């Protein structure tokens, strides 16, 4: 179950490897929109937090 | 380049190419003006010699 929009959840993802490709193959989640990075680059970066 | 895609990254680079090339055009103009003032002094030094 998800949060109500005023009670919205927030979780630290840390000290792990993050893969977009395996999610997209899993995904009925048929949308995307990025704002400071290209979608085509998300698998090649690394992130602070 | 480690963050955007070629069809939208190039607008960020194009501003920087402009601004950096503009800064060289400032430097080369300022050097041409100072160099004319040093010449004016070299032709004076040559006249005193």
């Amino acid at each position: 179950r998800f949060a109500s929009v005023y009670a919205w959840n927030r979780k630290r993802i840390s000290n792990c490897v993050a893969d977009y490709s395996v999610l997209y193959n899993l995904a009925p989640f048929f949308t995307f929109k990025c704002y400071g990075v290209s979608p085509t680059k998300l698998n090649d970066l690394c992130f602070t937090n | 380049f480690s963050r955007l895609d070629k069809v939208e990254a190039e607008v960020q680079i194009d501003r920087l190419i402009t601004g950096r090339l503009q800064s060289l055009q400032t430097y080369v103009t300022q050097q041409l003006i100072r160099a004319a003032e040093i010449r004016a002094s070299a032709n004076l030094a040559a006249t005193k010699m």
